[PDB]
């Protein structure tokens, strides 16, 4: 093996998804989803790499 | 919110933008208009009993 599916999920819409109430519920936690997503991308380009 | 580049910055938090591509927003079509769909009105309780 060489290369996993580069596989990328967004936070707001899935814990979330089409929520106003929710979202702003969300927004309490602070960076959870950014560092969510950056350790997913950091993953994505460890694949191309 | 006046531009990419703009949105860019703010999300890296930084004035200067190294060259690379950026995950900045998500895109996300909001619905137009609501459906609410039910069975056939049938079996109207006889008030006029
Ligand atoms: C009683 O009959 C009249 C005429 O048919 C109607 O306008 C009225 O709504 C009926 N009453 C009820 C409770 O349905």
């Amino acid at each position: 093996p060489v290369s996993m599916t580069k596989t990328s999920v967004d936070c707001t819409m899935y814990i979330c998804g089409d929520s106003t109430e929710c979202s702003n519920l969300l927004l309490q936690y602070g960076s959870f989803c950014t560092q969510l997503n950056r350790a997913l991308t950091g993953i994505a380009v460890e694949q191309d790499k | 919110a006046l531009d990419p580049l703009s949105e860019t910055k703010c999300t890296l938090k930084s004035f200067t933008v190294e060259k690379g591509i950026y995950q900045t927003s998500n895109f996300r079509v909001q619905p137009t208009e609501s459906i609410v769909r039910f069975p056939n009105i049938t079996n109207l309780c006889p008030f006029g009993e």
